[PDB]
C-alpha cells in the first residue's frame, strides 16, 4: 500500500531540507570566518611594517 | 508485568522516526481495532499489528507509527475506548525485574 | 514486521546519510575557506613588503 513510500519520502525529505540547512549554515560561517582571519592578519602586517 | 511477555525483537529500536507501541483493546472489540488499525492516526505503518499477549477481556498488541502521530494516536485510541499501555523495551530493566523479586525473597529468608 | 518497516529504517538510512554527507561537506570547505584566507594575507605582506623596499 502506498503509505510506506510517502512515509519514506516524508523523511528523506526533511534529509533534503536538513543537509540544505546545514549547507546554508556552513557558507555563512567561511563568509565570518575569512573576516576574522585575513582582516586580523592584514591589521599585524601593518603594525609590523 | 510486561517482561513475562514482550522481546525485544517485538519493538523498532533506536530509530530517528519510527515508535511501537503496546495497545491493550477489549476482547469484543478486536475487528473493531483491526479496522481501525489502518486509519486511526496518519503516519501509522499498514498491516503490521502482532498480539503478544491475550486475557480473559482484553488483549495487547503491538502498532509501529511516525514519532510526530503518537499524541493523535493515543487521543483518538481512547476515543474508540482502545487503551495504549505506556511502556518502553529496555532489557536490562527487564532482566532487573526479574532479579529484584528473587533478591526480596533471598533477603526475607 | 510485514517488510515496510525495513524499507523506512533503508529510508532513515539514506535520510541520516545526505545530512551526514552536508556535515563532511561543512568540514572539507572550511579548510577551503583558510586556504583562501591565507592567499589573500600574503597579498597584504607582499604589498608593503614592495612599499618598505620603495622607502628604503
Amino acid at each position: 500500500q502506498k503509505q510506506i513510500k510517502h512515509m519514506m519520502a516524508f523523511i528523506e525529505q526533511e534529509a533534503n531540507e536538513k543537509a540544505e540547512e546545514i549547507d546554508a549554515k556552513a557558507e555563512e560561517e567561511f563568509n565570518i570566518e575569512k573576516g576574522r582571519l585575513v582582516q586580523t592578519q592584514r591589521l599585524k602586517i601593518m603594525e609590523y611594517y | 508485568s510486561l517482561a513475562e511477555i514482550v522481546k525485544k525483537d517485538d519493538f523498532v529500536l533506536d530509530s530517528e522516526y519510527l515508535v511501537t507501541l503496546l495497545v491493550v483493546v477489549p476482547k469484543l472489540n478486536h475487528n473493531d481495532w483491526i479496522k481501525q488499525y489502518e486509519t486511526l492516526a496518519e503516519m501509522v505503518v499498514p498491516r503490521s499489528s502482532n498480539v503478544l499477549s491475550e486475557d480473559q477481556d482484553s488483549y495487547l498488541c503491538n502498532v509501529t507509527l511516525f514519532k510526530k502521530a503518537v499524541d493523535d494516536f493515543r487521543h483518538k485510541a481512547r476515543e474508540n475506548k482502545f487503551i495504549v499501555r505506556d511502556f518502553q523495551y529496555n532489557e536490562e530493566e527487564m532482566r532487573a525485574d526479574k532479579e529484584e523479586m528473587n533478591r526480596l525473597s533471598t533477603d526475607k529468608k | 514486521q510485514s517488510q515496510g518497516i525495513q524499507q523506512l529504517l533503508q529510508a532513515e538510512k539514506r535520510a541520516a546519510e545526505k545530512v551526514s554527507e552536508a556535515r563532511k561537506r561543512k568540514n572539507r570547505r572550511l579548510k577551503q575557506a583558510k586556504e583562501e584566507a591565507q592567499a589573500e594575507i600574503e597579498q597584504y605582506r607582499l604589498q608593503r613588503e614592495k612599499e618598505f623596499k620603495a622607502k628604503e
